[PDB]
């Protein structure tokens, strides 16, 4: 939490036409900085310049009238920072549930199961089967997919203000990676207390991205349309992007090998109901722009902010979309055909 | 067999705009995207800009305010034009067909690639200097053969600016033995250059060993015979 | 900067241009020779047009910190000449000159003497009240050669302006000596002569007033 | 863990044969020295020079160019250190599992 004095990293061949106009700006764009700071050696009476490579996102400008470029990590302003321990890893491992002796589980084995109300086909166990904590946004991931068919399920539907939550019968590969070769180095501030930072970009500078097959993601999207259009009436459903909030919310947020992502949702969204096909044709994979971020805080106030040290070299990890969580925008609308 | 080659003035003072050409053949101008390239004496090449129709031009920003390229249709042939010029400017230029292409490395989507040009085919070459001294008609001399039987003769230029005379022998019809010795430079501010034909001793004629020279900056075609 | 290599006839030679790989490139090769333009090699870094052999091998665009280097199997003789290389990569902005070639040369040229030609001033030139010997010597390697103007073994102090070496098509090498006087002074002395010298071997020719 | 200004504590009067050499070392000889530093008062904003004995092996040397006898703690390079309260005792007690 010190002043960063930041630059981009390399120059570029950006040119073509028109010409006239001059200044460009765009929020949806995955770009790296190469920040410089002074920070404290063994000792506390001396110090020295390091640099590293954050994620615009990471940082924040302070307007400094006796230096340019000036910027501070997002959290300086508000809460303290730890660094993940190499050790530990966050991977969502299958956890068992258990209630004490004298108490039981009790499992619904109802394959078209609503959420409330009676089962008719129950048994006890004593445990949770295996339930991986997966954290992650609008897509459900390496979940439970429905037995009988997919489903829909809510407290009341009727309610816009309570979560839809869908559950595929037939999972949906994703396969996310971050393709840069990126070089990490440890700058140490005693006593031996050390954090790794992105060192160097070994390659070209690539985009982080997530992949569904349009085929594939395209059925489901019309699976679940199908189901909807059974509870809302036969009225024609259709899916847009978020109407705000956090990016966490806003995007498609999960972790690979530790690194936290923020995939743009809007390609899987803009809609495509009616199926032609168009002689199997426009159909390979649909890539989403993923934006990349170190500092992190989850669980809103409770908990601190965390700094996730970036994994040195290319990462890609492949998880299965087993469900999604919508919302329904409700007002009064066209009675006749409205949707 | 497409071919071509560039036509320019050889001489040009500061501050003033040297205009140059690159007529062509082989194919036709607007099938192509067109390239200018100088290389100085005893340095690298230097790429200049390059040029298509549909109003696409793109300049080296070392002169991108000097240059200024044309292009016509119907003549078949390259233009160039190039201010306020000096000593630097001076180099042998060319005009070349720029075939490009795409590099793709990543996700075509995000444009993670780049467009490159390589050329093909080159031209001559023309030789442009650039200074404030005028030009020089070459005085042009005959060199005596005369003392197995052989002995060479000659043709000896001198005293001219600037840099390059083109020298054939006898409507070019002989081109053994012709080794065109490069130029030497003088105090004079002049150059000075000597062409030889190396001939046996059984060779009377009588034949008009006549050496073609020609020093078109200052406009002027020598012609000199050469006897014993 | 440096630039030479040398390798035996038959024998594989690499040559290296520009800085190291930061992205992936499209490295593009030429070849000069003298009096003629620049001529394309190798495109997309081992991509080659239409007359160019199997034995130019190029660095592929997908190395990392690395070198660009151009190889050349079983060197041929007439390969010897200037490579401009001209590099497209990911991570530098269009560059509009070429790099620095590595020039190429032969171990076994095996040798060659010169062909030293001694010529006197014209009857023409003289009626001009000026006179200029000429001293056309070529085909030598090394391309390097003293020379040394004789008056009658009094050396001639000036008047004398030659030239540097200059290669040929042929790997040999040619310059010339210009030595300028006036008809009293040329007809007074009763011989003059141009002395060559060539790897510590000196050849000259002699030329004298009627 | 700051810088510490180290000197040895008091002269000697080794003498003796032979002579002629000029410098000994020998790893096998426990002695102390005398650190000075700064360190901080009451207050942030203000320090002073204090001045403590230090066991050579305790310490080790810093390459500062600004000033001479320059050393630091060994700790400072790896790990964090806390000062025995005075009132514990690592007494060995017999203790019965
Ligand atoms: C959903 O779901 C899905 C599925 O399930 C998912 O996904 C997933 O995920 C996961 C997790 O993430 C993953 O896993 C991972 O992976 C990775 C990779 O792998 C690979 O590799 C390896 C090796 O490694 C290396 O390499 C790499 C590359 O390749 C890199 O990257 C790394 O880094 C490393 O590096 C190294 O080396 C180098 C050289 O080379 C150098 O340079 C550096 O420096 C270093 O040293 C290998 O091993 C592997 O292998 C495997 O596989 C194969 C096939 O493929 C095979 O053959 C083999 O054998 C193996 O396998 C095995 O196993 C399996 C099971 O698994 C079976 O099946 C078989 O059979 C066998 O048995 C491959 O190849 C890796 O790496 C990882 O590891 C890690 O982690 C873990 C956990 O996770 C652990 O356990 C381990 O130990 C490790 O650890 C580490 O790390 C962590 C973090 O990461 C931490 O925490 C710890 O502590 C440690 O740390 C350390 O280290 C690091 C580095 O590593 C650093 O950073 C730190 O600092 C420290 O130092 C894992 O394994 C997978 O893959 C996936 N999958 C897919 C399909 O995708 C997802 O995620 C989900 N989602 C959600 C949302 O949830
Ligand atoms: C998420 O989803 C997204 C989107 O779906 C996805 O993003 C995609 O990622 C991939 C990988 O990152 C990315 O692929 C890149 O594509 C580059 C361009 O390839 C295309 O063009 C070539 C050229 O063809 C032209 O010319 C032809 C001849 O005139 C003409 O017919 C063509 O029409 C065209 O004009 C073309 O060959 C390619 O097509 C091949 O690949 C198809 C793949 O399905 C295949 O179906 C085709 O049949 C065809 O196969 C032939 O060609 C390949 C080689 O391409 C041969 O291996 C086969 O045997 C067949 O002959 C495409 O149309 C591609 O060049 C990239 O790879 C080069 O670049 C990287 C970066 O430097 C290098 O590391 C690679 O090694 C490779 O470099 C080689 O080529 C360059 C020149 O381009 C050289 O400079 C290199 O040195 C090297 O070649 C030389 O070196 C080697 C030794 O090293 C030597 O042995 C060789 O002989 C040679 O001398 C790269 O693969 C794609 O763009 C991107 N986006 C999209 C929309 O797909 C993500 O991946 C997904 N996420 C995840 C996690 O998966
Ligand atoms: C939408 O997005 C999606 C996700 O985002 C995209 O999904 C991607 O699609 C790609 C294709 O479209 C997928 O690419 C496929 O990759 C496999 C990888 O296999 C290789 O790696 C294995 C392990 O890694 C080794 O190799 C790598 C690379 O060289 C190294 O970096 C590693 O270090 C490691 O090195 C070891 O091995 C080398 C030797 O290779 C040694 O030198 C080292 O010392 C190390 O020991 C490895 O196991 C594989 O090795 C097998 O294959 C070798 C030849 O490649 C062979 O020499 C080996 O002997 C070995 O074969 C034997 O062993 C296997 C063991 O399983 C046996 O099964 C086999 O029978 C032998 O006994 C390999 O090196 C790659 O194989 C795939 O290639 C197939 O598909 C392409 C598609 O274009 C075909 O064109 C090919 O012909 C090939 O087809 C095979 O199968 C046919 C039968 O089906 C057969 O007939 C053929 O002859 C051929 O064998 C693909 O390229 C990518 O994985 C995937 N990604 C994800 C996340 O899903 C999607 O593309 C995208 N789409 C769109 C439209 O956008
Ligand atoms: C998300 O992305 C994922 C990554 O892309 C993707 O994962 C991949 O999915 C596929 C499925 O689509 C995975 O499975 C593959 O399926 C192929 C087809 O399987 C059929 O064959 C099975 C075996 O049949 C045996 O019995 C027959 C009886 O006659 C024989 O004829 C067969 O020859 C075979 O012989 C047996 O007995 C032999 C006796 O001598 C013995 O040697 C031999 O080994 C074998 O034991 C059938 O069981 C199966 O049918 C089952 O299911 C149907 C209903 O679905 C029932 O009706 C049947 O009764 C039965 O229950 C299929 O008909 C396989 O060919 C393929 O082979 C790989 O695995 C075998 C071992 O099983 C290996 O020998 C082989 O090399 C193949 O490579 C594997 O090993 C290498 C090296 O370790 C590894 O690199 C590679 O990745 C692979 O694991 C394979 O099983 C595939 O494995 C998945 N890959 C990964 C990496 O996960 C996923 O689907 C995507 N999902 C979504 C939603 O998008
Ligand atoms: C969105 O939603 C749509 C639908 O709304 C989904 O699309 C459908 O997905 C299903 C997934 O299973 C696809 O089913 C496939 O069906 C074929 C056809 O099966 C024939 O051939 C096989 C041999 O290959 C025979 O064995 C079959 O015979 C019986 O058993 C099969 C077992 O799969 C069964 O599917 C048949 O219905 C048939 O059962 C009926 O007949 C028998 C008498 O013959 C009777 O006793 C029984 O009670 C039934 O009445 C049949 O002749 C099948 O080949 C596919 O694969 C299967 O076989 C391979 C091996 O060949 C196995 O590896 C595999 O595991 C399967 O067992 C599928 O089952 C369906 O085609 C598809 N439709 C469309 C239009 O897409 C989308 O997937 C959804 N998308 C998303 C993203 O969710
Ligand atoms: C943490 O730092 C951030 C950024 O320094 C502080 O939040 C930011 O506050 C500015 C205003 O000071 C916001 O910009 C604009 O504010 C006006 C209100 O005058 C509003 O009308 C504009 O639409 C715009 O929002 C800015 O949006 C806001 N957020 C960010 C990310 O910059 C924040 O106050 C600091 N934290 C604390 C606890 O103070
Ligand atoms: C330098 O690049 C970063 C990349 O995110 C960008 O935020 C910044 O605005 C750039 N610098 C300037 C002066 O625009
Ligand atoms: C949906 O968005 C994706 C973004 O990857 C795009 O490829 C596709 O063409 C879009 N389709 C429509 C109908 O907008
Ligand atoms: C001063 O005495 C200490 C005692 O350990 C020793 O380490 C140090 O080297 C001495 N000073 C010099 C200059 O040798």
């Amino acid at each position: 939490c010190v002043t960063l004095i930041c630059t981009n990293v390399t120059s570029n061949s950006t040119n073509s036409t028109n010409g006239v106009t001059n200044n460009s700006t765009v929020d949806y764009r995955e770009q790296l900085k190469n920040c410089s700071f002074n920070i404290t050696t063994e000792i506390r009476d001396k110090q020295r310049k390091e640099y590293a490579l954050f994620y615009r996102l990471d940082i924040v400008p302070i307007n400094d009238n006796e230096k340019n470029d000036t910027y501070r990590l997002i959290n300086c302003n508000v809460s303290t920072i730890k660094q993940a321990c190499p050790k530990v890893t966050f991977d969502p491992i299958p956890i068992h549930y258990c209630a004490p002796a004298g108490f039981a589980i009790l499992k619904c084995r109802d394959k078209k199961f609503n959420g409330t109300g009676p089962c008719k086909n129950v048994s006890t166990v004593q445990c949770t089967h295996g339930i991986k904590p997966v954290i992650s946004t609008q897509l459900l991931l390496n979940g439970s997919l429905a037995e009988g068919d997919i489903m829909i399920r809510s407290e009341n539907i009727t309610d816009n203000a309570k979560t839809i939550i869908v559950q595929l019968k037939t999972a949906v590969n994703i396969t996310c990676t971050r393709p840069s070769n990126n070089t990490r180095k440890s700058i140490r501030f005693g006593p031996g207390q050390a954090f790794y930072a992105t060192d160097e970009i070994i390659g070209d500078i690539r985009q982080a991205h997530c992949n569904i097959s349009k085929t594939e993601w395209e059925d489901m999207k019309r699976n679940v349309s199908d189901k909807l259009k059974a509870l809302f009436n036969n009225k024609t459903i259709i899916f847009k992007s978020s109407s705000g909030g956090d990016l966490e919310i806003t995007t498609h947020s999960f972790n690979c090998r530790g690194e936290f992502f923020y995939c743009n949702t809007s390609g899987l969204f803009n809609t495509s109901g009616l199926f032609n096909n168009n002689s199997n044709d426009s159909s390979g994979n649909i890539t989403l722009p993923c934006k990349i971020k170190q500092i992190v805080r989850m669980w809103q106030r409770v908990g601190q902010a965390m700094y996730a040290p970036p994994i040195a070299g290319n990462i890609t990890c492949r998880s299965r979309i087993t469900g999604l969580l919508l919302v329904r925008d409700g007002c009064k609308s066209n009675e006749t055909n409205g949707t | 067999q497409v071919h071509l080659q560039e036509s320019g003035p050889g001489l040009v003072k500061p501050s003033e705009t040297l205009s140059l050409t690159c007529n062509v053949s082989g194919t036709l101008v607007r099938d192509n995207y067109w390239s200018w390239i100088r290389q100085p004496l005893g340095k690298q090449p230097e790429w200049i800009g390059y040029v298509h129709d549909s109003g696409d031009t793109n300049y080296n920003p070392s002169l991108k305010s000097r240059v200024h390229l044309s292009l016509d249709k119907s003549k078949n042939l390259v233009s160039l034009r190039l201010t306020g010029v000096t000593a630097a400017d001076s180099a042998i230029y060319y005009c070349a067909t720029t075939k490009h292409g795409r590099r793709i490395y990543g996700v075509v989507a995000f444009k993670e690639w780049f467009t490159y040009f390589y050329m093909d085919v080159w031209g001559k070459g023309t030789s442009v200097t650039v200074s404030s001294a005028s030009t020089k008609g070459p005085s042009v001399f005959p060199l005596a053969p005369s003392s197995g039987g052989t002995a060479a003769l000659g043709c000896l230029v001198k005293d001219y600016f600037p840099e390059p005379v083109t020298v054939s022998w006898n409507s070019g019809a002989l081109t053994s033995g012709v080794h065109t010795f490069p130029a030497v430079l003088q105090s004079s501010g002049l150059y000075s250059l000597s062409s030889v034909v190396t001939v046996p001793s059984s060779s009377l004629g009588t034949q008009t060993y006549i050496c073609n020279v020609n020093h078109k900056p200052s406009n002027t075609k020598v012609d000199k015979r050469v006897e014993p | 900067a440096p630039t030479f290599v040398s390798v035996a006839p038959g024998q594989t030679a690499r040559i290296t241009c520009g800085e190291e790989s930061l992205g992936s490139r499209s490295v593009i090769w030429y070849q000069q020779r003298p009096g003629q333009a620049p001529s394309l090699i190798i495109y997309n870094n081992n991509d080659r047009p239409s007359g160019i052999p199997d034995r130019f091998s190029g660095s592929p665009g997908s190395t990392f910190g690395t070198t660009a280097t151009l190889t050349i199997t079983s060197v041929e003789a007439g390969d010897e000449a200037d490579y401009y290389c001209h590099i497209w990569d990911s991570r530098r902005p269009t560059n509009w000159v070429f790099g620095e070639g590595t020039t190429l040369i032969v171990l076994s040229q095996p040798k060659a003497a010169p062909s030293v030609t001694l010529f006197p001033p014209s009857s023409e030139e003289l009626q001009a009240n000026k006179a200029t010997l000429v001293c056309l010597i070529s085909d030598f390697y090394p391309g390097a050669v003293t020379v040394a103007w004789k008056a009658d073994s009094s050396p001639v102090k000036a008047g004398v302006e030659t030239t540097t070496p200059s290669k040929q098509s042929n790997n040999k090498y040619a310059a010339s000596s210009y030595l300028s006087l006036t008809p009293e002074q040329w007809k007074s002395h009763k011989s003059y002569s141009c002395q060559v010298t060539h790897e510590g071997s000196t050849v000259e020719k002699t030329v004298a007033p009627t």
